DNA sequence: TTCCGGTCAT
RNA sequence: UCGACCAGGA
């Protein structure tokens, strides 16, 4: 994880994805402030391993497309930094039934 | 969190008014344009683009336009849509036809 | 009269499947063309009597569906093909899901 | 009309409908390995003369048995026999039938479920195919020769030798009349 | 539907296979040859020519002919011709992509532009979505216009590798009217305009290799890029370009049956140039008016101006025409359709119906019927509605056998005859008790369309009660309303079990009640309440009386 | 395609009929019914066929099975008789 | 618009939402999987009212002479009073109306306790009552255990979804939370016996019908739930005839465009 | 040469029909429009084995008319001839033009050109037939035919065959 | 937005 | 008899 103050130069970003397995990250400092997870409206969403995930499909009969999804770069994807396949559980408060259960793969 | 402002603004459009939409209503659409993966627009930019059949979008707005890459691009049509069936005067995959009906010719026996 | 747009989408609403299509089917276009079970198309030449059937280019005389769909249909797709687009019609699904 | 089991998927191109010949190629629907009911797999069924006219007898007549379970609520002579048979659980008009158990019936090579068995037993040794394992049950052969022309697709497949054997043991199985 | 049965098996279409006509398709379907551009008179003899429409296609005049096919006029449906063009034109509506192709291969060799070798192509060859790939590597190779020969591997960029040659240069492409132009550019200067024949794009298409089809966003059985280009022309058959005869000695011709006319004509007269007096290209300037017609023809509201006006300044339907929106085909003849048994009149209030019934006028009752089917059950009340004729009320106006053959009962020498068959029809009039659909547009609501109970009444009016109105949203200052009858008895069903009134009274749009009680009944109802409100025996009497479910016990 | 053929057990849908279902049955037995289709109980006097189908449907005398089907395809097998029907 | 881009929806034989494709849209219809026709505004009194008030409600303590159920209302009063067996359940029960209470209080932060749902628990008693003539003198003769071990019982068969696992069984106690928090809010054993003198039978009665009445409240997989919805709203915007906002009609429009240049952006930071 | 292939049918049932001994009728009906029958992709259908265990499956009710449609799972046997098949059977029909035998169920012709030289034909003879040196073919005749080749039509099957290669002729 | 006479003329 | 326009109804 890289905390930038104003911006990094397109000549030095392009060197990111050149030494896998590893990953890296790029974030600003003023986009960092707050978190933004602790939004009276975003509500708290949670990683899911390979398996189940492999299991919310079974269970729902479910191919990976027919999955709402969530975006590669939507800011709680990055707070959390999933990957391309990875899927976030999203619980959060409802006015017809307390808690409900959502599911958002990325894409 | 979006979709909960996109949801909350619809609820208020309809509350200025002095009238009342039973949440899941909203609530349905405000999903349908979320999903997808961001703010897709209930408008022929939009969800008319989406992978759903030819036939179907082929009903609103852009018709040939759209049937004329559909053979181009070699689509293919599921049928699934209401309105799918609809152009083709088939019963439609809808509550009375969600299902199929038959006789258990076992059962018919017993009967009598 | 007119069951136009409006008129569908309730009857959809409604979950009235079979009332829609007796609608729009029996008591309007309604119509039975013969299909070739290989090119989906209107080519079958049907002779409901000596019940020959052939379809010479994909050349059948065997595989031969019959089905029923609204005439301005059969003319949709007569007319698509006379924009030189082909849709096809298929009695069994292949894909699946 | 009346499908074969095996959705064979006809993406338009439908040419190259290949020959029918004694090269133990026959239609796509007559492969060694074709698919019964159950889903499984199976050899092709060949069935040489009187080795149907018994498979059919058999039927025809399990037939006329539960035909009245539901009822109540010598050459020459099984010619008369089986027209019986046929005026009880056929069709009548199924003159095809009436031919079929006539010609079955007159170039047939046995007359016990016994001896057919046996006929079976030992072609199915051979290895060969279905349709070659037929035709040497219907069809008198003296010679290898007769026979491995009459039935082409053999050639490579057996030594003279043992296919003279085996067409020894034949005429020895063949019932008399 | 269609009559006259068919030994062939009946299904229902379960996929829809979007593709485009190969020429020699077109060719082999064809039934016609379609070389003259008349329509008939075989000098002024009335017929049609071998020329166009029925050279062997479907027919007019009742007459059973349509290749021996028979059946005549209602059952034959076209039989597509075709029309063997001079030179290849491009398909006014895929002009677009035949485009951004060229801009996505070189020609000369005719192949992608970007192998698996460019890493910013690998990422745009693992999308699986025909639109999306397409749309990506267009913008990747739109760029780029050169068709390198030897690019660096996953390796050094010292190290070149090698692949397909001829680096002939890419010219950039621009559309001009019906036509690809691009200029190539010189280096030492100054470009290098020339007009893309399609007898060119047509063949740098048709080598166009088979993974690099389907890379880009097509499918070697169904549509291969090579395809929109037109070769053959297939010919609509008449019922797509019905004519209109005025009884006899006139004419009729269909909009259509004209661009053909044109095209016809328009392509003849090119053939004749290039087998005569050859002026090289005196002909392109005629040549360009094929690919017009054959434009015009599925497309007319283009960008490049030229309406193609038909004499008279009128426009001119294309068939695209004939499918955009509202009005046609698709939207106006297939998700909505005018259909029968349907009336519509005025509504008024009636204070006497219960809240599910619909007053219907006697007049049309009589008019609207329902195919019930002779039962042992029936029977006899059937037998009486037939014998009472199509003009007394409750009775029946139609009796249909087996047979397939329908007795008008308005005339049959044997309308009081006739001693009905179990199994046959007998389409009545709709009777007290016949749920119908009733309506009121605008339709934006489950309820504007209620199933009520059907209440035969006199005068001219659908009665329909109060307290029913704020759901269709009616008054009675004029306003109409429809009437649908059912036709199976399963229809019906579909409609007591969930379209019936009663059933609607709650309402999920808002999940409370839909429907109250209004005006006198209303402001009556507080009135007569009132603690300062009494009643005397003589009234409370009646007013008892009047509650159809009064336990009578005052 | 039995692999799309779900087991009686291990069943998972709605215990009761939808009101579709019946709505259906009702229609289709009664359509039936009209055509001189058999009936299993006795008509107390009764001659209206969706009339009799609902009869039929009350002492749950009717030879029909809903087949329901799932969004990938695979269904359940239900009849008249099983499926409670509330409403 | 709004219908054409939702025909395809509606409530497949799992209890899902989804269009032609079969991409879910909502796992549960709503979020709760009930036909918005079963619906009515009840009131989670677990919710409001002072901390003090909640007490002197809930609250039932066997080891206290002023904190138990005065024998006047139990029949097997003055055998109970102290009871340490009970005073479990006693205690589960109030530390759940407890738990219920900070958890709506998380949902409906407004205070709001009035909202829509399934089977009209007020009436369904009202009925208990005049149906069974009860006497609000003579003391019942429910176990303590009756009560509150068959108000457990009950949850278990509120179902709204079936499944054979956990996954599937865990999204049921999610749909139906909410419900339940009314549930043991009208059904808390001091409740039972001093507001609504229930005997055994009528108790026994109320749970049936809640059962089966919340059972039909689920929605029917067939429902076009779509078509439904975009009407639902579409058609309340023809009625709308016409502090200084965007506004009704022309903002609507301007939602469903998802339009970047919004006539009124305003934004309220506090 | 004959086979026993595992086919299948779709009958669609009249609600008439509903009755209690419907699986009954439905196997009726099958023979109907089967023994008898005759395909070039199954030849000549001759007869349905083992009457008793025929699948009916659940038949669906069609939705327009209560009409049925059950798909009839069943075995039989079958033959269809092939080119290059060598087959055996009795002379039916003679001219001028050949003889034809008939194999089964089926008629294979045989050409006067197709046959050997030393066979001529003989018109005035009673009945009609073909001499030679020391063969003699006419009516009941029996003969062993190499059918050459085949010719779907209709419900039927016909085949040119010949007996001028070695092991054919007489028996 | 949807649904539902007269005139002129091609 | 395919249409376009104008006027009008809820
Ligand atoms: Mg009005
Ligand atoms: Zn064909
Ligand atoms: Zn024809
Ligand atoms: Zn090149």
């Amino acid at each position: 994880i890289f905390v930038y103050q104003n911006n990094i130069t397109p000549s030095a970003m392009k060197l990111v994805p050149s030494i896998p397995p590893a990953t890296i990250e790029t974030f600003n400092e003023a986009a960092l402030v707050v978190n933004i997870t602790h939004h009276e409206l975003v509500p708290k969403h949670i990683r899911l391993s390979s398996d189940e995930k492999r299991e919310l499909l079974k269970r729902y009969r479910l191919k990976e497309s027919q999955l709402p999804r969530i975006q590669r770069a939507d800011p709680v994807a990055l707070y959390l930094g999933l990957k391309r396949g990875e899927v976030v559980k999203i619980i959060r408060k409802s006015e017809t039934s307390g808690r409900y259960a959502s599911y958002r793969i990325c894409m | 969190a979006g979709r909960a402002a996109l949801y909350k603004e619809v609820y208020n459009v309809i509350a200025s008014d002095g009238s009342y939409v039973n949440y899941r209503h909203m609530a349905l659409l405000v999903d349908v344009m979320t999903t997808q993966g961001g703010l897709t627009s209930v408008t022929r930019h939009g969800f008319n683009r989406s992978n759903t059949g030819a036939l179907m979008r082929c009903s609103f707005e852009e018709t040939v336009e759209i049937l004329f890459e559909a053979g181009a691009s070699a689509e293919l049509d599921d049928c699934r849509g209401v309105s799918e069936n609809v152009i083709l005067g088939q019963m439609a995959p809808i509550g009375t036809g969600a299902f199929d009906v038959m006789i258990d010719e076992e059962s018919l026996v017993k009967y009598m | 009269l007119r069951f136009g747009e409006m008129e569908r989408d309730c009857m959809i609403a409604h979950g009235a499947a079979s009332f829609l299509k007796e609608r729009l089917m029996e008591a309007s276009d309604a119509f039975r063309v013969h299909i070739c079970g290989i090119c989906g198309l209107m080519t079958v030449i049907a002779k409901l009597n000596h019940n020959q059937f052939e379809c010479k280019g994909c050349d059948n005389k065997i595989d031969i569906y019959q089905i029923h769909i609204p005439y301005a249909a059969k003319l949709l797709f007569q007319e698509l093909m006379a924009m030189n687009i082909t849709p096809r019609l298929y009695t069994d699904r292949s894909r699946d899901f | 009309s009346t499908s074969t089991f095996q959705t064979r998927r006809r993406r338009l191109k439908k040419v190259e409908e290949e020959e029918n010949a004694a090269t133990l190629q026959l239609g796509q629907e007559f492969q060694l390995k074709q698919i019964n009911h159950q889903g499984e797999e199976e050899e092709l069924i060949a069935l040489n003369l009187s080795e149907a006219r018994l498979v059919i007898k058999e039927a025809l007549v399990e037939r006329r048995r539960a035909f009245k379970r539901s009822q109540k609520k010598t050459r020459e002579k099984e010619l008369e026999s089986i027209d019986v048979l046929l005026e009880q659980t056929t069709g009548g008009n199924n003159k095809d039938l009436k031919n079929t158990m006539q010609y079955l019936t007159n170039f047939s090579r046995f007359r016990d479920q016994e001896t057919v068995g046996a006929v079976i037993q030992l072609l199915k040794s051979t290895g060969l195919h279905p349709f070659e394992v037929a035709q040497l049950g219907s069809l008198a052969c003296d010679t290898a020769d007769e026979a491995k022309t009459l039935i082409p697709s053999l050639n490579n497949k057996i030594s003279d030798d043992e296919l003279e054997r085996i067409l020894k043991e034949l005429s020895n199985l063949e019932t008399l009349y | 539907v269609g009559q006259q049965y068919s030994s062939a098996p009946l299904r229902t279409v379960k996929e829809v296979q979007f593709g485009l006509f190969s020429p020699e398709e077109v060719r082999a379907i064809s039934v016609a040859k379609i070389r003259f551009p008349e329509t008939m008179d075989e000098t002024q003899t009335r017929a049609k020519i071998g020329g166009l429409n029925d050279p062997r296609l479907g027919s007019i005049d009742r007459n059973l002919k349509c290749q021996t096919c028979q059946e005549g006029m209602n059952e034959c449906p076209g039989h597509f011709g075709h029309i063997d063009l001079a030179k290849p034109v491009f398909h006014v509506g895929f002009i677009a992509k035949i485009k951004k192709v060229c801009e996505c291969v070189c020609m000369h060799c005719g192949k992608l532009l970007l192998d698996e070798h460019n890493e910013l192509m690998r990422q745009a060859l693992a999308i699986k979505d025909s639109k999306k790939r397409f749309a990506a590597i267009w913008t990747l190779c739109k760029t780029k216009m050169v068709c390198e020969t030897d690019v660096p591997s996953e390796d050094d960029p010292t190290q070149l590798v090698s692949r397909g040659g001829c680096g002939n240069t890419q010219p950039t492409i621009r559309k001009d009217g019906l036509k690809l132009v691009g200029s190539w550019k010189k280096d030492r200067d100054e470009p290098e305009l020339r007009v893309l024949s399609t007898e060119e794009i047509l063949n740098i298409f048709k080598h166009i290799s088979v993974k690099d089809f389907t890379s880009l966003g097509f499918n070697e059985v169904f549509s291969r890029p090579e395809w929109m280009i037109l070769t053959c022309l297939p010919v609509p058959p008449p019922p797509v370009r019905p004519s209109i005869s005025f009884n006899e000695s006139q004419r009729g011709e269909d909009d259509l049956t004209f661009k053909l006319a044109d095209i016809l004509k328009a392509n003849i007269s090119l053939e004749t140039l290039e087998h005569n007096g050859a002026p090289h290209h005196a002909i392109e300037e005629a040549e360009s008016l094929l690919q017009f017609h054959v434009a015009t023809y599925m497309d007319n509201d283009i960008a490049g101006q030229p309406q193609a006006l038909q004499k008279s300044g009128r426009p001119v339907k294309s068939i695209r025409a004939r499918l955009k929106g509202k009005e046609g085909r698709i939207r106006g003849n297939l998700m909505g359709k005018r259909v029968d048994f349907s009336a519509r009149t005025v509504i008024s209030g009636d204070p006497n119906l219960e809240l599910d019934q619909v007053g219907v006028p006697k007049s049309i009752a009589k008019t609207l019927t329902y195919p019930e089917v002779v039962t042992p059950y029936n029977i006899d009340r059937l037998t009486q509605l037939v014998r009472n004729g199509p003009n007394e009320h409750p009775g029946a106006k139609y009796v249909i056998r087996d047979s397939g053959d329908r007795i008008d009962l308005r005339y049959s020498k044997r309308a009081g005859d006739i001693q009905l068959q179990y199994g046959w029809k007998v389409e009545r009039h709709i009777m007290d008790n016949d749920p119908v659909l009733f309506n009121r547009q605008p339709s934006l609501h489950k309820m504007s369309m209620m199933a009520h109970r059907v209440k035969v009444i006199p005068y001219s009016t659908f009665r329909l009660n109060l307290s029913v109105t704020s759901p269709y949203n009616a008054d009675f200052d004029g306003d109409e309303m429809n009437l649908h009858v059912p036709q199976s008895e399963e229809t019906r069903a579909e409609l007591s079990q969930l379209c019936a009134v009663p059933l609607q009274i709650v309402s999920p749009q808002s999940n409370k009640p839909c429907m109250g009680i209004v005006q006198d009944t209303l402001c009556g109802i507080r009135k007569l309440t009132l603690r300062d409100t009494f009643i005397e025996l003589d009234q409370v009497l009646n007013m008892l009386y009047w509650v159809p479910d009064w336990d009578g016990v005052i | 395609l039995k692999e799309k053929a779900i087991p009686k057990d291990q069943r998972a849908t709605t215990p009761y009929m939808t009101k579709y279902e019946r709505a259906r049955i009702l229609g289709t037995r009664a359509l039936q019914i009209s055509m001189n289709a058999p009936v299993f109980v006795d008509l107390e006097g009764e001659t209206d066929p969706l009339r009799i189908a609902m009869k039929e449907l009350a002492e749950k005398k009717i030879p029909l099975v809903i087949r329901r089907y799932l969004p990938d395809g695979s269904f359940e097998d239900w009849s008249v008789e099983e499926l409670i029907v509330d409403l | 618009r709004l219908v054409k881009a939702l025909e395809d929806i509606m409530v497949h034989y799992d209890n899902t939402t989804r269009n032609s494709l079969g991409n879910v849209i909502q796992f549960i219809y709503g979020e709760d999987g009930m036909d918005a026709a079963h619906i009515e505004k009840q009131s989670l009194d677990t919710i409001g009212g002072s901390d003090a008030a909640f007490e002197k409600r809930y609250r039932v303590d066997l080891l206290n002479t002023d904190h138990t159920l005065d024998p006047s209302l139990l029949e097997s009063g003055s055998e109970i009073l102290g009871d340490l067996k009970l005073q479990v359940l006693l205690d589960e029960e109030y530390k759940q109306l407890v738990k219920d209470r900070k958890f709506l209080r998380e949902v409906f932060v407004d205070g709001e306790a009035n909202w829509p749902l399934p089977v009209n628990i007020r009436r369904i008693i009202q009925n208990a009552q005049q149906t069974f003539h009860i006497d609000h003198t003579k003391p019942s003769d429910l176990t303590i255990k009756d009560i509150v071990l068959g108000v457990k019982d009950l949850q278990e068969n509120l179902l709204v979804l079936r499944g054979k696992n956990e996954i599937i069984q865990n999204a049921q106690r999610d749909a139906v939370t909410l419900f339940c928090c009314l549930l043991r809010s009208r059904l808390a054993t001091r409740r039972v016996l001093q507001e609504y003198r229930l005997t055994k039978q009528a108790f026994d009665w109320v749970l049936s019908n809640i059962e089966a009445q919340f059972l039909r409240s689920v929605v029917h997989p067939g429902e076009m739930v779509g078509v439904l919805a975009a009407q639902s709203i579409g058609e309340p915007a023809t009625q709308m005839t016409l502090k200084k906002v965007t506004s009704g009609v022309p903002r609507l429009k301007e939602i469903l465009n998802v339009a970047k240049n919004m006539k009124t952006p305003s934004l309220t930071v506090y | 040469m004959f086979f026993i292939k595992d086919l299948s049918l779709n009958i669609t049932l009249h609600p008439s029909f509903f009755g209690p001994r419907m699986k009954q009728y439905l196997k009726t009906k099958l023979l109907e429009e089967v023994e008898g029958s005759c395909t070039g992709k199954f030849g000549y259908i001759l007869c349905v084995l083992d009457y008793d265990n025929i699948d009916i499956q659940r038949g669906r009710i069609l939705p327009t008319d209560g009409s049925a449609e059950f798909n009839v799972k069943y075995r039989a046997v079958v033959f269809k001839p092939f080119k290059g098949e060598v087959v055996d059977g009795t002379v039916v029909s003679c001219s001028q033009h050949g003889f034809e035998v008939q194999v089964g169920p089926m008629k294979v012709f045989v050409t006067k050109h197709l046959m050997p030289q030393d066979l001529t034909f003989n018109a005035g003879s009673n009945p009609p037939s073909y001499q030679s040196s020391e063969d003699v073919i006419t009516i009941k005749s029996r003969i062993r035919v190499k059918i050459e080749g085949c010719i779907s039509q209709v419900s039927s099957i016909h085949a040119i065959g010949s007996i001028k290669e070695d092991y054919l002729g007489a028996i």
